[PDB]
């Protein structure tokens, strides 16, 4: 259940679960989130951008708690210290990197959580 | 010293306006016919007193009141303006 | 998919790369610019179609609870595929 | 009618004794925050901005919204008089940081849209 | 009703609604209005002159004596000609019941301080003049208590911008921190959440 | 539930630090009493009120049913 | 009178006879829960989601086509209304999608709203959903009909409103589809309305597509300048990008809809815009430059040369403040020669008197007429609002309509009295049947559009018409302040430019060319480089690089109608302003302000510095272009119709020809249309059809 | 994980990377979207 | 024990608002338009007050939306017309006023749908 640094999931197809619902961005209490969407070559529903403030944001989940893929999560890293304040402002590239870098203890996770929710 | 346009505003329903109304309805035909080539705007005002603008050369406007005029009055100030007389 | 602008520098997923003029290359200097290597239109093109054997079909992204909410896909057009609206899957009757 | 409630003063006369009082204890009190403070300004320049800072509500016909200016000065007084602003507090009143606004309208049509 | 439906307590209903008369009956000239919500909390709407008597009538009388204040604090209301109401919630422990004292003031009329009848209301008095600007008339010391030294405004009016009109950072020329202009490099995102196709019909309001 | 648990307020005499210190170390030992009775006391159901338009529905009914994806948007959002 | 007692939750309210029961509770303040009643529409009555109780009475009724009774008693919130709203809120979302993540419309559903507001909070369906195939409709609307609800709003829109019966219902049962049967598009002027009245999103607007939520978008009201009604328009914006335009209620103009164009034309407002000053340099060559190197050299020329050697060209979306700014700057070089792309008559009266160049019966007087005849004119392309109001008229008032010109379809019957401008003179004089067609009329209507004023037989087709119309006047009488005379206009810029004194047409530049031509948003390729001296200075100022900007010497960026708060007058005479919504990009400037900048540079600094002394100078020269929402004027037809009697040109026989033929011809016309991409694709759709 | 491995996918690291702050690897932040207006291209053919 | 002053209220110099926010601002008092994406009225009760709209630009980093005035976000909600103006008046706020819009009562028939003779007969249901 603890709450790490955020992480952009994906399907087991590879392709992102994210459908730019915009749901995380609306119940963000600090307003940490920033998306922007279009219809993608294919035509799918996706986002151009997704930025979230590390150093707005409050990490109390309710932006996992309020995605209905399971999209976006807050993972279990926590030792992620920054020299610098702009390597603290996330956008998606990063996101997706923490994402496909943190995936398997991520999907252990919630496969240990998710009969609770 | 050259004319270049006259605009008379008067009030559609005020009584302060009922002089230019009747110059306007009696005669304002016979005064383009004079003037052909002179463009004279009627526009209307809102609870404001009726004015005759006359713009000159160089962009030069002044402006009078028309307020309780009768027709006659009004048409006399026109026949003023035109001339050039004061 | 990952391609290389002229510029040199690798073009994200979402197509933007700074332009040749565009001073905001500088903060990349003695630095390196994170592009996520895996894009998601090409491996959900890499995916076969599905053949069921059913007019209409639904999908949940599998794992039941752990995917997206459930839809039902109509198959009845025969000149394109089915594709879920969530997951990206494409299903098709067996035609012929 | 327009009967109203006083506060301090039920007519303009005795408000404005209170504004000159009030003004007597700022002009006394700048050159002790000058010392006090440790100020780069001069006692001449205190004054005069005490001074300014007084004429901004020289247009005030209301004698309640002036004793209510007066109360706040003389809050604004015990604060300098106490130290309980430092120099930072005290120097805010110069806007030494701030880049000078033009007024004309050319200058206003280059910067940008702000008119 | 139901076990998802919070219960009701007619008894102590109609116990507020009986006091609630009977303080409005004690003291005609004061009392505007009496009130009991559904959750049994019992309101008393009275006239600003009237703030001392009321509250040292519950604070002292035999059968209210009110001897404690819980919570002191204002209201801002742009759309009423009186922009603040004065709100005081008191709390009972002779008789284990709590109530709830409103009235109202504008920009320019003082409120009488109530200092004299609760020793609590010094600071709360203090937090309400520096939020709202409310002045409060035979304070012992009134001045700003949770601001900065030198802030301008009242920023819990409903007018005040959220983020203010200054913010400080540290300047190396001059040395010191100093104020300037607000200016966000991310603008905060107003959200317009409320729905049309109203809620609680019982709230209705005439048509006018 | 407080009304359903059993403990003893400390009540001090002289008004000081010491009484206060020594009424904090009693609370909490009757935060322990009152503790050992929840854990023995602890009943079965629900977490939440079951009224979806206050309280969010579970997820798989989110992603299942059409109403409770409806109350869960309308209530994150 | 006639009014009945009727009681809504115990409270009296008197109603007229054949009012709803919805009706009767929206007097009272509540509204009724609905799905396929729409105020502009037929009664449909299929939704169910209106059943309401009646006191006393075991069956609850439709509340949305029920007729109230006298001394009727409606419980709005029984159990039984109640109870009814709840089992049909269950049965229309028993096989809706679980598509509110990614439907276009989640924040703004009236499923959503009404099932949270009257509907449960679970489901009790365990069975499968129903999936429809998707249909195409053209590259406006995108359709996803398994979220459709069936509620028949785009069929009765499409067949009353827009006058296109290509929708309907095929199947039965649950099978039921709403559809076309075939591969087609659903094209017209009005198309883009179907998506605001659907309910769900199984209508939703293509371009807009996954951009933006609803919450977050803020609302700027503003006017649409895409042509002469002057529709009022909402504004989403966010994060100081236009994000889509809705249509903002006025009964007035426009009712509740926007034309097409009006509706998807933003998406050229980001395109080919004009973000720097720019000169030529010594290549000849179109370069960057500062404001104020670009201000200097417009403002040297400006002093060079005075009087008839300086003159100005105004486009279709210039607003009243640049308008006047620019004709006060000229003035003070004592050039008169302010021109307007568009024609009009000036022999006679001209200008000089308002009612002469306006639609004097306005929009909303169309319901009252009986009979209208339209003279040269497209109204479907023209002014698709004013068209859709005659259209409305005719379906309820049984409104007689006739067409002098090209036989166009208009989406109703009219009667083709055929094509020759000569009809007009045969009906002036009596030998016509429809001359005593208009004798019969109570409130005959007699329009004339600037498409026919822009041939050179302008200033006879305007004397016909006002011979036609004085003949009306003087045999039928004076039914009263009917002011049968009127004249359809098509450019947002026309009428508030009139109104400030400018000479309608371009022929005084062409009698005396110019030495410096200022371009006001001028795109309209009346005025070349063949037709000036040589080395003449061209200054063009505007928003879009189109056929204006390259032949200039000086481009002065601009900012368009969503970028300032601007004084718009439609065909009406009514004056409207917009609203800011985002701020112009790059160096881009509020026009007056750059005209007023220029005249401070050239030393004949203009008396007015802001937004309020330029609206000052506005009522100083037309006081009606200050009231913001007046349409009332005095009517001087007797003066004009006199003045129009001097000159007498002859008609040619050239047949009546509008512009706009097709739909292909209405996408483009204006320079944000051109740069638009969604109305290239819908010229693309209209030539060739998939 | 020896007993029991994680679930293996194809877009998974294969070879994890420790904290890089203050690094050239570090992370550099960035807009990753496209440009919103565009600006008018003046012809390169001189008008007279 | 009253002053009987006859002067109108004026609280600018007590605000705290810098004085270029105060003279230079254009606030707009109206009833909010429906959404025409929803039938329902709820939204269109009250009155508001908002200011005018000034510059956003891009932020060099993340390409944020930057503002540089405080009163972007600032809307107020009135019962009345009066109200507002009044409390923009004693805030020494210039203010433009729109007229309430209220759609006009229609009359609706069912049975004209079937009608024997006139145009508003339906072709199809
Ligand atoms: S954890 Fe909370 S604060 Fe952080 S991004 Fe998610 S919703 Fe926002
Ligand atoms: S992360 Fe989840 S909640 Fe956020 S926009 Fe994407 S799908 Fe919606
Ligand atoms: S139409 Fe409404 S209820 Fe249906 S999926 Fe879209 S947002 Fe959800
Ligand atoms: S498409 Fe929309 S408007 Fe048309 S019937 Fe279906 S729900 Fe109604
Ligand atoms: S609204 Fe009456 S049945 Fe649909
Ligand atoms: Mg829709
Ligand atoms: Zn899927």
């Amino acid at each position: 259940r603890f709450r790490g640094e955020h992480a952009l999931r994906r399907y087991p197809s590879g392709e992102e679960r994210c459908i730019a619902c915009k749901l995380c961005e609306a119940v963000c209490p600090a307003q940490a989130i920033t998306i922007e969407a279009e219809p993608r070559a294919d035509g799918s529903r996706r986002t151009t951008r997704y930025d979230i403030d590390m150093t707005k944001c409050i990490y109390c989940g309710f932006c996992q708690e309020a995605c209905p893929v399971d999209a976006i999560v807050e993972g279990p890293n926590f030792e992620f210290s920054t020299e610098t304040h702009e390597e603290l402002l996330y956008n998606k590239e990063k996101l997706l990197n923490n994402g496909d870098k943190w995936e398997a203890e991520i999907a252990a996770n919630i496969q240990a959580d998710y009969l609770y929710r | 010293l050259g004319l270049r346009e006259i605009r008379i505003h008067l009030c559609q329903r005020s009584p302060g306006s009922q002089g230019v109304r009747d110059f306007i309805e009696k005669r304002y035909v016979e005064l383009k016919k004079a003037n052909p080539d002179l463009p004279i705007l009627i526009r209307e005002c809102s609870d404001v007193q009726p004015k005759l603008w006359a713009r000159y050369a160089f962009g030069q406007e002044k402006n009078v009141s028309l307020n309780n005029f009768s027709a006659d009055q009004v048409t006399r100030t026109l026949e003023n303006v035109l001339s050039g007389k004061a | 998919g990952v391609r290389t602008s002229p510029t040199g520098e690798k073009v994200t997923h979402t197509g933007q790369a700074y332009d040749d003029g565009d001073y905001r290359r500088v903060r990349f200097s003695d630095r390196q610019k994170e592009v996520n290597e895996n894009f998601a239109i090409d491996l959900i093109a890499e995916q076969p179609v599905s053949e069921v054997g059913s007019r209409v079909i639904s999908c949940d992204g599998g794992g039941g609870a752990l995917g997206h909410p459930r839809v039902y896909i109509n198959l009845d057009k025969e000149t394109k595929t089915g594709t879920c609206g969530y997951c990206g899957l494409q299903f098709r009757q067996p035609h012929h | 009618g327009t009967s109203v409630k006083p506060i301090f003063s039920r007519d303009m006369n005795e408000a404005k004794r209170r504004v000159r009082e009030l003004y007597r204890a700022w002009y006394r009190e700048v050159p002790n925050t000058v010392h006090l403070f440790q100020l780069d300004i001069s006692v001449k320049q205190g004054r005069d901005k005490v001074r300014e800072m007084f004429m901004k509500n020289a247009h005030v016909t209301d004698p309640r919204v002036v004793d209510l200016l007066v109360i706040k000065g003389k809050m604004e007084l015990e604060e300098t008089i106490n130290v309980w602003k430092q120099r930072t507090h005290i120097m805010r009143f110069f806007h030494e940081t701030e880049a000078p606004r033009p007024t004309d309208f050319l200058s206003k049509f280059y910067v940008g849209h702000d008119p | 009703t139901r076990p998802t439906i919070r219960p009701r307590n007619d008894v102590v209903h109609k116990q507020l609604s009986a006091f609630g008369q009977y303080v409005a009956e004690i003291l005609p000239k004061y009392v505007q209005q009496v009130q009991v919500s559904c959750f049994n909390e019992l309101e008393i709407f009275i006239h600003p002159d009237g703030v001392i008597p009321v509250l040292t009538f519950l604070r002292d009388h035999t059968n209210a004596q009110f001897k404690s204040l819980a919570d002191l604090t204002a209201v801002d209301v742009p759309t009423r000609q009186n922009r603040f109401e004065i709100v005081y919630n008191l709390l009972s422990l002779r008789f284990n019941s709590r109530i709830r004292v409103k009235t109202y003031t504008d920009e320019l009329t003082p409120i009488e301080s109530s200092v004299t009848v609760y020793k609590a209301a010094n600071w709360y008095e203090r937090e309400i003049w520096d939020m709202f600007g409310v002045f409060f008339a035979n304070h012992p010391d009134l001045r700003r208590i949770l601001t900065d030294y030198g802030f301008e405004g009242h920023p819990f009016r409903k007018d005040f911008p959220l983020s203010g009109y200054v913010e400080l950072r540290y300047d190396d020329e001059v040395k010191r921190v100093v104020a300037e202009p607000v200016e966000l490099a991310q603008e905060f995102r107003k959200f317009d959440l409320n729905s049309p196709w109203e809620a609680f019909p019982a709230y209705r309001q005439p048509p006018e | 539930v407080y009304d359903q648990v059993e403990f003893d307020v400390p009540i001090g005499s002289r008004g000081d630090c010491y009484d206060r210190y020594l009424c904090r170390v009693e609370e909490m030992r009757q935060s322990l009493r009152i503790i050992s009775q929840c854990l023995n006391k602890m009943p079965p159901g629900e977490i939440k009120v079951d009224d979806a338009k206050v309280s969010p529905p579970k997820r798989a009914e989110m992603k299942t049913s059409m109403e409770s994806l409806i109350h869960h948007f309308k209530l994150y959002t | 009178s006639n009014l009945i007692e009727v009681f809504v939750d115990g409270q009296s309210v008197m109603v007229e006879p054949g009012t709803t029961v919805l009706q009767a509770c929206e007097k009272v303040g509540m509204q009724i829960p609905r799905f396929c009643y729409h105020e502009r529409l037929s009664v449909a009555g299929n939704c169910r989601m209106c059943l309401v109780e009646i006191e006393k009475a075991p069956k609850v009724v439709a509340a949305c086509a029920m007729p109230v009774m006298k001394g009727w008693n409606i419980l709005t919130n029984s159990e039984k209304s109640k109870k009814a709203r709840e089992g049909v809120m269950e049965f229309l979302l028993a096989n809706h999608p679980l598509d509110c993540p990614i439907c276009d419309q989640g924040g703004e559903c009236d499923l959503q709203d009404q099932s949270m507001m009257f509907g449960s909070d679970r489901s009790r369906f365990l069975e499968g959903k129903r999936a429809v195939e998707d249909k195409n409709i053209g590259p406006l609307v995108k359709t996803i009909m398994t979220r459709c609800i069936q509620c028949t709003r785009c069929i009765r829109f499409a067949s009353e409103i827009a006058g296109v019966d290509d929708l309907g219902t095929t199947g039965r049962g649950n099978d039921m589809q709403v559809g076309t049967y075939i591969e087609k598009m659903f094209m017209s002027e009005l198309s883009g309305n179907i998506i605001d009245i659907c309910p769900v999103g199984a209508l939703t607007s293509k371009p807009y597509a996954f951009t933006a939520r609803p919450w977050e978008t803020r609302k700027t009201e503003s006017i649409d300048v895409m042509d002469a009604v002057g529709s009022n328009i909402v504004v989403s914006t966010r994060t100081g990008e236009v994000m889509r335009i809705l249509p903002r209620m006025h009964e007035d103009i426009n009712e509740e809809w926007i034309s097409d164009k009006t509706r998807f034309a933003y998406d050229g407002l980001k395109r080919q815009r004009l973000t720097q000053p720019m000169i030529r340099n010594e290549k000849g060559l179109l370069t960057y430059t500062t404001w104020e190197d670009a201000l200097s050299r417009v403002a040297g020329m400006l002093q060079s040369f005075q009087g008839n050697d300086v003159a100005a060209i105004a486009g279709g979306l210039v607003d009243a403040e640049a308008l006047v700014a620019l004709k006060d700057l000229l003035n003070r070089v004592d050039s008169d020669s302010l021109c307007t792309e568009e024609v009009f008559p000036t022999a006679g009266a001209g200008t000089d008197l308002r009612s002469n160049y306006l639609l004097n019966t306005t929009i909303a007087g169309v319901e009252e007429a009986d009979v209208i005849l339209l003279v040269g004119t497209n109204p479907r392309f023209e002014a698709p609002l004013f068209n859709a109001r005659i259209r409305k008229s005719w379906l309820h008032n049984d409104l007689k309509v006739a067409l002098i010109g090209s036989p166009v379809d208009l989406t109703y019957r009219y009667d083709h009295l055929g094509d020759s401008p000569k009809i007009l003179q045969d009906i002036a004089s009596g030998n016509h049947p429809f001359s005593q067609i208009l004798k019969e009329a109570k409130k005959p209507m007699v329009v004339l559009g600037s498409s026919a004023l822009q041939r050179s037989d302008g200033t006879a087709i305007l004397a016909a018409v006002s011979n036609i119309a004085q003949n009306i006047r003087l045999s039928s009488g004076v039914t009263g302040d009917w002011k049968v005379m009127n004249i359809l206009h098509r450019i947002a810029s026309q009428v508030a430019a009139l109104d400030l004194g400018y000479k309608p047409g371009v022929e005084a530049i062409r009698k005396n060319p110019p030495k410096v031509l200022f371009l006001l948003g001028a795109d309209g390729g009346c005025i070349t480089r063949q037709d000036l001296p040589k080395d003449c200075f061209i200054i063009y100022q505007g928003h879009h690089g189109d056929v204006g900007a390259p032949m200039a010497d000086v481009i002065l960026p601009g900012a368009a109608y969503t970028e300032k708060s601007a004084t718009y007058v439609n065909t009406e005479g009514r004056a409207q302003q917009t609203k800011v919504a985002v701020t112009p990009p790059g160096l881009a400037r509020e026009d007056w302000k750059i005209i007023r900048a220029l005249s401070e540079i050239a030393g004949m600094t203009l008396p007015y510095d802001t937004l309020d002394q330029v609206r000052s100078r506005l009522e100083e020269v037309s006081p009606n272009l200050v009231r913001y929402d007046d349409v009332e004027g005095a009517n001087y037809f007797q003066q004009a119709n006199e003045l129009s009697k001097l000159v007498n040109q002859q008609l040619l026989a050239d047949p009546l020809v509008p512009p706009q033929l097709t739909i292909k011809d209405f996408y483009m016309t204006d320079s944000i249309s051109r740069a638009s991409q969604t109305m290239a694709k819908c010229v693309k759709a209209v030539t060739e059809g998939i | 994980p020896t007993t029991k491995p994680p679930t293996a996918r194809k877009y998974i690291w294969t070879n994890h990377k420790f904290n890089v702050s203050g690094t050239p690897q570090q992370y550099v932040p960035y807009s990753t979207t496209r440009k919103k207006i565009q600006e008018w291209v003046p012809p390169s053919t001189p008008y007279k | 024990q009253l002053i009987a002053v006859d002067e109108k209220l004026d609280i600018t110099t007590l605000t705290g608002v810098p004085e270029e926010h105060i003279k230079t601002r254009k606030v707009r008092i109206f009833v909010p338009a429906r959404n025409n994406m929803q039938s329902g009225v709820n939204n269109t009760k009250k009155w508001k007050m908002e200011f005018d709209t000034r510059e956003r630009w891009e932020n060099p980093l993340m390409g944020w939306s930057s503002t540089a005035d405080p009163l972007s976000n600032l809307v107020l909600t009135f019962s009345t017309k009066e109200d507002a103006v009044a409390f923009a008046e004693k805030n020494g706020w210039s203010f433009d006023v729109e007229e309430r819009k209220v759609p006009k009562p229609k009359s609706k028939s069912y049975g004209a749908n079937f009608s024997w003779n006139k145009r508003t007969r339906v072709s199809t249901k």
